């Protein structure tokens, strides 16, 4: 179980760790998060009490290094940093553990929620979407634009999601206009899976990462990407059966975790109605269809 | 964006543009079968592609053979339309290519946009105008070339005859839409108005009769009377 110590908490903040969240008071003796499960990526996220603008946070994997959080009073945010001195880091963590100055990652033994949301998400793929090669962790916030959004402007602070555009020469073979526009299988299987992602696991990893950035940061571009990647599969007549069955699992857990009161900002009515009731795959997403109809019947 | 009453003069500026109307591409008769089911029989159709400034009409005749063994014909007709407009643009020299293509029905936007991806500088626009181009097949010479076709064919017309020698393109378009609206509203009454008087004929090389300027004023008033008369008959007003 790994640990992310905090130097201090000088400003009142809501701290997220994965799907959990805790309020910390201004100058409360808070020194971090312990018992973080090894084997998953994690996200540690912030929303300041005195300015709820910029949600921001850091994706990390405690297998890749020893990470801590320090508040920067100049840039006004909690920054993740890596400690290269293992013995220093162990000594600090031991001190804070003995003083009981850390919250414990509150995982229920039965509960696979986080694994179910991050099954295909790898740090190495996050670091290609979020480009800052000098750090082993990745900063995301509410306002970061996607390479696609920037096309339609600081490229270094951008989310390099794979561009999906149904009315692009990439999506439509000259001579197969009607075919490729009404059936996205070409675009899904040849261009995206065989060509860019190489396999369904990379595709699902990026879809799952897009959803989590949409949910944890209210990142609008991420929400666009999540729905585009769902619609691309649902709009394809020819999809490997394993991929459809896996997508239904993926989406079920995403819809299960979404805060009910964010459904109006996080769910696109057109896409979901198309995917569940009109698309080639309208009858392929039984679990997702049942949770959507029971939890969000007003959207449908 | 969309072409409306606000931007009507734009139709007659020096930017090449085409209207595309697909309402006569897929045409059927509906009939009973021997078992008392219903079946459709396709008849030859056409794409109506018009330059409103010059009157040049690119009439692509859609021969019934293009539907043979095809499904979802109403959907296919839109994509065939877009395919043929795309092929027409590619056939034209660069300096003759349109800068805008205005579709009369919004269902043509996606098909045409997808077929014109290679032309990102040609704008594909809808219109809020209710244009009576469906009545093209009430123009006897256009109906005749469509019905006689035994294979796919493009025929070129000037839908304004020689009117632009005497009137502006704004006025020519106004006269065309009035004639087509009248033919759409009461075809038999409109053709009587146009063809009643045997001393005024249609030149071999024309679509419409050889009215003098004063006769055009009379005809135009008779067409407006017809449309009003028919609106009164429709609404009992």
């Amino acid at each position: 179980m790994n640990t992310v110590p905090f130097t201090s908490a000088p400003i009142e903040v809501t701290i997220g760790i994965d799907q959990y969240s805790f309020n910390v008071k201004e100058n409360q003796p808070f020194h971090g998060i312990k018992d973080i499960p090894i084997g998953h990526v994690h996200v540690i996220h912030f929303q300041h009490a005195d300015n709820s603008s910029m949600r921001y946070g850091y994706w990390f994997d405690c297998r890749m290094g020893n990470f801590y959080i320090q508040y920067d009073p100049k840039d006004g945010l909690y920054k993740m940093m890596e400690e290269r001195d293992g013995a220093k880091f162990e000594n600090i963590v031991h001190n804070f553990k003995e003083r009981q100055m850390m919250v414990s990652y509150p995982k229920i033994d039965e509960d696979d929620t986080w694994y179910n949301l991050t099954e295909f998400v790898q740090m190495d793929k996050i670091r290609k979407i979020v480009r800052k090669d000098e750090n082993q962790f990745s900063y995301v916030d509410s306002s970061m634009t996607t390479v696609q959004e920037n096309e339609l402007s600081d490229p270094a602070h951008s989310l390099n999601y794979t561009v999906i555009n149904f009315k692009s020469r990439e999506a439509i073979r000259p001579g197969h206009e009607m075919e490729d526009f009404l059936d996205k299988s070409y675009y899904l299987n040849t261009v995206m899976l065989q060509g860019i992602f190489k396999n369904s696991s990379n595709y699902f990893g990026e879809l799952q990462f897009a959803f989590l950035n949409a949910m944890f940061f209210g990142n609008y571009g991420s929400s666009l990407q999540w729905h585009a990647m769902i619609e691309l599969i649902c709009s394809s007549a020819t999809v490997p059966k394993h991929m459809l069955d896996k997508l239904d699992e993926i989406l079920y857990y995403q819809i299960k975790t979404l805060p009910e009161q964010y459904s109006d900002i996080l769910l696109n009515e057109r896409v979901w109605n198309i995917c569940l009731y009109s698309s080639f795959q309208k009858n392929s997403l039984h679990n997702t269809e049942k949770i959507m109809e029971n939890k969000y019947p007003e959207l449908l | 964006g969309a072409m409306n009453s606000s931007n009507y003069a734009e139709l007659f500026n020096n930017d090449i543009k085409l209207f595309v109307d697909d309402t006569n591409v897929y045409r059927v008769t509906v009939h009973k079968t021997f078992e008392g089911n219903v079946a459709t029989k396709a008849i030859n159709g056409c794409i109506f592609t018009l330059n409103p400034k010059t009157g040049h009409l690119f009439l692509k005749i859609i021969h019934t053979s293009v539907w043979a063994g095809q499904k979802r014909l109403s959907q296919l007709a839109k994509w065939k339309t877009a395919e043929e407009v795309s092929a027409l643009v590619r056939s034209l020299p660069k300096e003759e290519q349109p800068k805008q293509i205005i579709v009369t029905r919004k269902a043509m936007l996606d098909p045409l946009e997808v077929h014109m991806l290679d032309f990102p500088n040609i704008a594909i626009r809808p219109t809020e105008l209710r244009l009576p181009f469906s009545a093209a097949m009430s123009i006897d010479k256009l109906s005749d070339v469509v019905m006689k076709a035994t294979e796919p064919q493009m025929v070129l017309f000037n839908i304004y005859d020689d009117w632009l020698d005497r009137i502006s393109s704004y006025t020519a378009f106004s006269r065309l839409t009035l004639l087509l609206r009248a033919l759409k509203t009461n075809e038999e009454s409109a053709k009587m108005i146009l063809l009643s008087d045997p001393t005024i004929t249609i030149k071999s090389y024309h679509l419409w009769p050889s009215f003098t300027d004063e006769q055009w004023i009379t005809i135009e008033s008779q067409m407006r009377d017809l449309i009003l008369t028919e609106y009164g008959r429709k609404y009992n007003v």
